[PDB]
């Protein structure tokens, strides 16, 4: 085979500086994935993936360094329609991956310099399609102010105006209140699918960054 | 018309067909079954594909066998789908109803999945991302490998009914290293395991005694792998028990669901960041079914009963079902009981039963005064002889269930536990080796539990501090530093440099994370005081010491609990000129003694 | 020998199959003691036995057709073979 | 007019934690540069540039943020046939800027979110052809050992095993010897024009780098 | 054939036309000039951007002239090309020979540009970045401009010869402020500029002092603009002293160009990191001619002008001219001057001469032995009265020349200057108050020469440190901490924690920036020395005081100056128990007096 | 009026013109005075006539032509007004 499995991962010092901040997308949407690496010495990059629903280990996409053939595509399985891309700047590399984000397909991308045994991760990308708050049973409804990407930690959309939330039932007393981008269908007709787990494999990472506005979270210790 | 056919070449001139219809292969399930599978892999594909996952006889402790009788209106469904074996190697995925349940350790390269199906659970474990061992108990189906192999070489153990199957690359074994032990749950298998009553004091507590006298929560070894495996054992017996319906004395089945829910419990605390969301597990009787069943006829006439029926009720999360004079039934048996140990180490029955009361008013939102009035108990018990029995307790090897090693210093409002404030309660300077150090973490151990509190949810659950709910309008919280916004009376500085912060606040506002100066109250003082009407009852004391940790907090209810406190043949006061008395009364009101 | 799929949308599915053949050892000259070739409107593919074999198996076994597979499987029969042993 | 030289300037935190070092890249060859800027809400992003020989002020190419059609080509006079590009990607937009490099078009270009008044800087890129090391008279000749882009503060180019060196008079007693990258002639024949002016308006940058390998270099205070 | 034809349309019947010759645009003149102005923008688009540049008479200072008589083997030529005015808006872009020269301050935001040209010069101010300020003196193109602007509200100031023209957005006068003053400038055109012996007294040595004095230096403030454009102004003078080659006497041109050296070397440490590259400036007479026409008689029998003549050639970059016997001479000047003044104050005629050695020996890297032997006196001279002299000259208002405020105790190899060795320098407890916080910044200045010396540039320039070359094999580094490899001797903590390090290495050596701890040997100690053959000659003592800073290194060369210093009663030594006293040997010894 | 202008590099130079005309107020409507057009293959371009001149002016100079451009630069003239007065 071409490789294996990452064995000796290593995370870049601007890993957790320069990832972008979780995006909330709205579901239906052709979402891709950029990606910027200075030339280097690594014969093979890829893509490696992290699918939040129902899912385990990781799936990597290994792309020549130079000419940007494919050598290995283990996205399959989930992504069947998914197409990537490479374009080369003599001072760098570019490549991006595409899809249809939906409930199945939300999860962390990373980029990530390759050879046969090791790796690098450089920079991360979470994206989320529906986000769990927690109301009191008698308190109003929270509204958050979701805005652009502006910059820092603050959860993002690039469409915050399409926001709508629905409620899930009740957790420990609370009302759990999950908040998503709709207008897939008219108006208010659209609703999500209610989720079916939760804390799931993204958890830890989402509920470290702040979301703007008055609202409350199950947050780590 | 447009069937498929399968023919084998009879002959160049003719051949055999099978004229097979294509509406046996309409449905959706026959293409995700091929796309998951390559066909063009040669013979030597698969041979490496196998030589990377660890055989058992070859690589595992080697293949046995045990045999044993395994035995002892609506019925649950399994509400939540998952996608089992997702793009696995060896196995093909498939969409199937299930109970998926999955806890997060804190490291974030960590976790634990169980998940359950009709017939057979399966276990994941993962680290550091990589492709994760799997544990796999129960009725496998025939045709669940992806390809042709030899599966008697992945069957660890079989049992009477079921067998044991393991996938796990063979790079992973140096880390599960546990897997070529010949022991490897031997406990939990080898016996009538469907015996839930005899099966959790055999082989669940049996490794959470063992996990929690150690200090290895949190950490993925093969004393967590096994009490997780065990846990997942014990939810498969319990969906065995005759789900046809057969009639049941409710206090067993009350019994049973509280030993499963403080199971569940135990393993959220041990080794999540936060409760699944799932809840919602089968039982053989469903809740709403029991509620009604017991308060048509008010068959209830036993205290712990109806605690067991409200923790049952609480978990499944179905609160609206709790009426409010139960809970007040409950606070009464609470006041009961504090009458009953107070300032002394709690008996072991009196421990079992906090235990549930303790881990109850931490799980609702509704009757926030029955929940104060309870959890200001829960702490009050925290005398500093509670702690010395708790520490001459954890030295005994004699602890059959997990409930005995419970104490209200862990989970109540006092977080401010240290090494400096338990070793200086001896006066021989000795302690149990093991103890002074392993009591630490099990003080220390975080259940978060203070969210259900509308005044004190934004306090920050680091920084050591204390919390009173002394009554329903008032609050007091008890810290180094100024955490949150209400009046704050500083008091003299334990060390110069640190200061004893006393906060007062209003239960009906919503917590504030204020961290400024503002309202710095100086401390009142009162010698004669007046017991008119008992305007001190319901009131908390607290003896500070100058030139160390704060000590021993107490509440007193009545006015007969004030008496004997003050009272200072019974020890509670001694009047040294080091340590200081102060009274916190029903109302804002903070003076000394 | 054997089609080669670079991707798996581009392997047709049963909506667009037609035929699916075999031919045993007895005519056939590969080690695998037999082929398969299966037929698409646009182009044929060729596939090994013994993995088509395991796979129709297990969709029979999945819609409980073990009742009517007696004649089918027992002419799967030969190729069902090589089940792979660790070495 | 669409807008004015920027009259308030601003620096993201990631300014000097995301810019890559120098690098040294050989005359006459196609460098584009690339950038990543997420969803945003201001109307305009640009590229910026100042160019290290006989240059003063700063040069401004302005894209509409969304539609990627140009407004306004400051770079013109110094950039004649340089194509731009702007690739729409609904998580964030991407625009690069390409040219052939060469003596009069080296120095510093900055990828700058923009509106009719403010700005934004996001990265910093330094393009350099020739660089400056001073040898003691009887030394022997130092020996640096550029690579690939690797990671950290160290000046790097795509193609170090180009590297060839000249010497360019005396400085106060020092030898001047410049490195370069070449083979754009056969062999060693091509040799660079000497540099007309240092330190030159990218010295104070480019001096704060480390050169891997043993070389003097006057620095900053 | 193929020529363009200019037509103005006579009639509709027949039109009138110019036929010319292609010939005239062949040349790449016209194109470059094509490109630089849109052909298309209306009469609007001009009237908006003389909108944004401010006026003469309008914004600025009001035009005003002035008019005096301007006055007092091959020719250098501008080896040097820059593009003038790129990019700009109201000039056209062209390429020419020229002198291109920028300085960049500390703030990387802000940079001085000096460039020059045959008949006139440009002055480029930037700040933040954006477009800068321009001056631009001197005979003027009559189509400069790019579009038929009004020039007249441009040029600011106009004298007998030449124009002053001021470019400047709008919106940067809140910043450029002293444009609007009617003063600025007037000290600097208004008098016989080309008078380059009055210019340098008159205009920039007056702006020199000013900006040491009050420490503006760094700082982009009205004072250094007016400085550099003084120093742009001295050095288009210096091009008009008739260059068509009439015969000058030796000293008056060694004399002018020392100025001029001196000029451009402050400009270099006050407004600059790095001295610029381009050197090579033009004079009445090159270099070599100087050299060749002065060494072929020996015509330099007065001291003073060798060391001018070695200065000329060290700061034109031609070292290879320089002969070992005339640095020797210098050398032995020095010493001559460092006998005369020994342990007191430099005469003024001191001062300005050693200035010159003490630029010297950092500008070049032959005879590294000499180069040592006069660094050493130069560091040796910064006795503690040579200090109290300074300070008390630094309030003098009468200092018309920039030389005058010279110290060695500046540019030498001690860089540890404090306030506090400044303050308790003084037992009145009191000082000039602007002295002693000018005195710092003076003495702190950075030149950073230790490069020269291949056993130091490694050194940081930062930390505070010491250097010493006594000679030609040793040179010791007096540090806080061990800063470079070699032989450290640790001594008595100035305070604790804090230590006096004294490093010995060898100068035939190239350094490495060791930080550890080696060779950490004790200090020996001798009372009764042996003098025999002055085994102690070329030796630098020290007097170390234990309960504050390090003080008063001084330098003995002979036998003499090693008795003078000894005999307490010149108060060299003062055997106080607190202070003690060092010998650093020309060889390795260290020990204690 | 101006043919409008994206690109520098798609403006003719000389290498490119052939003929370079103008047309006074006394036939032409501009308020400008007059107007001058360009011919380049296949195209043609509208100009305004000082900026132009000026353009000419300044060339003129550059290549010293002052002294043969007596009847160039007086045919010029009524085109070389409209100097910008800062109001
Ligand atoms: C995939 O790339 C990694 C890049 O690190 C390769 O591992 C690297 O192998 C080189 C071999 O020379 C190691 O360089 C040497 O390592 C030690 C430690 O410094 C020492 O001998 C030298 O100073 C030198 O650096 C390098 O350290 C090592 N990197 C790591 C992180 O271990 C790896 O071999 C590549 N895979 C293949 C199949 O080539
Ligand atoms: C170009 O974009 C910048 C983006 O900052 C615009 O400046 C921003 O203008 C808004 C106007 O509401 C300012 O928001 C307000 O500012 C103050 C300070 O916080 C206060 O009134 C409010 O809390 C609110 O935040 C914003 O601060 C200001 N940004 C900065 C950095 O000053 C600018 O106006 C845009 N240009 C045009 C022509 O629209
Ligand atoms: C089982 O899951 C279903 C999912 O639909 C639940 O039904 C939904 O319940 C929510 C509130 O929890 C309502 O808002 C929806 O309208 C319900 N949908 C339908 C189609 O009825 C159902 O309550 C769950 N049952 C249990 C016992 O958990
Ligand atoms: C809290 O309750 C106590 C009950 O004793 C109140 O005590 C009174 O305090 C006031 C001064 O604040 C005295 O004049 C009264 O004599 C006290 N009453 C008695 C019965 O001793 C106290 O004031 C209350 N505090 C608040 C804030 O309501
Ligand atoms: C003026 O600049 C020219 C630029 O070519 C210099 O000529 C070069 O000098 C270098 C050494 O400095 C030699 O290696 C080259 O071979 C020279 N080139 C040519 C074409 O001769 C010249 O030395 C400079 N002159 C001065 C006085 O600085
Ligand atoms: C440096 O020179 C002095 C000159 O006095 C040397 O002094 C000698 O020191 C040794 C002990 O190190 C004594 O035994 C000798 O008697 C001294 N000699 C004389 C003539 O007094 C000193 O050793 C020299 N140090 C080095 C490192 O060479
Ligand atoms: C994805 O979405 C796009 C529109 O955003 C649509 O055209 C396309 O059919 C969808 N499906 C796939 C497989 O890309
Ligand atoms: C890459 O993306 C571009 C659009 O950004 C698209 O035109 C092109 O086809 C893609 N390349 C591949 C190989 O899919
Ligand atoms: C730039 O260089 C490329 C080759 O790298 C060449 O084809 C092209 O003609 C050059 N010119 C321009 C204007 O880009
Ligand atoms: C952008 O670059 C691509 C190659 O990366 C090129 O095909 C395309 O034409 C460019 N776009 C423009 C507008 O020049």
């Amino acid at each position: 085979f071409a490789t294996a499995d990452i064995a000796e991962k290593m995370w870049a010092e601007n890993y957790e500086t320069t990832s972008p901040a979780p995006v909330l997308v709205a579901e239906g949407e052709q979402v891709t994935i950029p990606c910027t690496v200075m030339t280097h010495s690594w014969p093979m990059v890829s893509i490696r993936a992290r699918f939040c629903r129902s899912h385990d280990g990781s799936d990597e996409l290994i792309l020549d360094a130079v000419k940007g053939h494919r050598l290995m595509n283990g996205l399959q399985y989930r992504l069947p329609y998914a197409t990537w891309n490479f374009s080369q700047l003599h001072l760098g590399q570019i490549f991006s991956l595409t899809f249809n984000v939906s409930t199945d397909t939300a999860g962390m991308y990373e980029c990530v310099l390759r050879n046969y045994s090791h790796g690098l991760i450089m920079q991360r990308f979470v994206i989320l399609t529906q986000l769990e708050t927690l109301s009191r049973p008698d308190e109003p409804c929270c509204t958050p102010a979701l805005g652009r990407y502006s910059l820092g930690d603050q959860i993002w959309s690039p469409t915050p105006w399409r926001l709508r939330n629905h409620d899930c039932g009740m957790y420990r007393g609370f009302q759990r209140n999950y908040f998503y981008i709709g207008r897939a269908d008219a108006e208010d007709c659209w609703k999500p699918a209610c989720p079916d787990e939760e804390p799931d494999r993204c958890w830890t990472v989402i509920q470290r960054y702040r979301l703007p506005g008055d609202c409350y979270r199950s947050q780590p210790h | 018309e447009n069937a498929i056919s399968f023919n084998f070449f009879q002959s160049y001139n003719q051949y055999y067909v099978f004229h097979m219809p294509r509406c046996l292969f309409a449905g959706p399930l026959a293409e995700q079954f091929l796309n998951q599978v390559d066909l063009t892999e040669t013979l030597e594909r698969y041979q490496q594909r196998l030589n990377t996952y660890a055989l058992v006889s070859k690589d595992l402790a080697s293949y046995r066998s045990f045999s044993q009788q395994l035995k002892a209106l609506h019925r649950p469904h399994f509400n939540q789908t998952c996608i089992l074996f997702d793009g696995h190697d060896l196995l093909f995925s498939t969409v199937t109803p299930c109970l998926h349940q999955g806890f997060y350790l804190m490291d974030e390269l960590r976790y634990v999945k169980i998940t359950l199906t009709e017939d057979f659970f399966v276990v994941t474990v993962s680290i550091d991302d990589d492709t994760p061992m799997l544990l796999i108990f129960g009725h496998l189906p025939r045709v669940l490998f992806k390809a042709p192999y030899q599966r008697d070489n992945f069957i660890l153990r079989q049992t009477e009914k079921h067998e044991l199957l393991v996938l796990v690359k063979k790079t992973q074994l140096n880390r599960h290293s546990y897997l070529k032990d010949s022991d490897f749950l031997d406990a939990a298998l080898d016996f009538n395991y469907l015996d839930l009553s005899a099966l959790l004091r055999n082989s669940f507590h049996r490794y959470a005694v063992d996990v929690l006298k150690s200090g290895r929560c949190q950490m993925l070894d093969r004393r967590t792998v096994e009490m997780a495996f065990a846990y997942a054992l014990a939810l498969f017996a319990a969906a065995r028990q005759e789900e046809a319906g057969t009639e049941i004395s409710i206090p067993r089945a009350l019994d049973r669901q509280a030993a499963l829910l403080q199971i569940q419990e135990f393993m959220i605390t041990c080794l999540s960041q936060t409760p699944p969301r799932t809840t919602l597990l089968l039982y053989p009787t469903a809740v709403d079914l029991a509620k009604r069943a017991l308060w048509t006829p008010d068959q209830i006439t036993d205290i712990t009963s109806l605690v067991r029926l409200v923790y049952i009720l609480s978990k499944q999360n179905q609160q609206h079902l709790i009426p409010q004079w139960a809970l007040r039934q409950i606070a009464d048996f609470a006041l009961q009981l504090h009458k009953t140990h107070l300032a002394s180490f709690l008996s072991a029955f009196a421990r079992q039963e906090l235990y549930l009361m303790g881990s109850l008013v931490h799980s609702m939102l509704v009757h926030t005064t029955e929940r104060r009035e309870i959890f200001i108990v829960e702490t009050g018990l925290c005398s500093l002889a509670e702690l010395s029995h708790f520490t001459q307790l954890l030295a005994h090897p004699h602890h059959e269930y997990l409930s005995d090693l419970y104490t209200p210093c862990s989970s109540s409002g006092r977080r401010d536990h240290s090494l400096e404030r338990l070793t200086r309660l001896f006066p021989d300077a000795t302690v149990p080796a093991t103890v002074p150090a392993a009591l630490s973490i099990l003080s220390t151990m975080q259940p978060s539990t203070l969210e259900t509190f509308p005044d004190l949810f934004c306090l920050p659950l680091g920084e050591s501090f204390s919390a009173l709910t002394v009554s329903e309008h008032v609050s007091y919280v008890v810290t180094n530093q100024y955490l949150i916004k209400g009046i704050s009376y500083p008091v003299s500085t334990t060390v110069v440099g640190q200061s004893l912060i006393i906060t007062q606040t209003d239960s009906q506002s919503k917590c504030e994370l204020t961290r400024n100066m503002h309202t710095t109250h100086s401390i009142t003082a009162a010698l004669n005081i007046s017991l008119e009407n008992c305007a001190f009852c319901q009131s908390a004391l607290l003896e500070y010491d100058d030139t160390q940790g704060v000590i021993n907090i107490m509440y007193m209810h009545d006015s007969d609990d004030v008496l004997f406190a003050l009272d200072p043949y019974n020890e509670v006061v001694v009047s040294s000129p080091r340590t200081h008395y102060l009274m916190l009364l029903k109302n804002g009101t903070v003076l000394e003694v | 020998d054997y089609s080669v799929r670079q991707s798996s949308v581009s392997f047709p599915p049963w909506r667009d199959i037609d035929s699916v053949t075999f031919v045993p050892r007895n005519l056939s000259n590969c080690s695998a003691h037999g082929l398969a070739v299966i037929v698409a409107g646009n182009q044929t593919w060729y596939v090994n036995p013994f993995s088509l074999a395991h796979l129709l198996d297990a969709i029979y076994n999945v819609l409980g057709i073990e009742d009517l597979s007696a004649n089918f499987r027992r002419q799967l029969a030969p190729y069902r073979h090589t089940l792979i042993v660790p070495q």
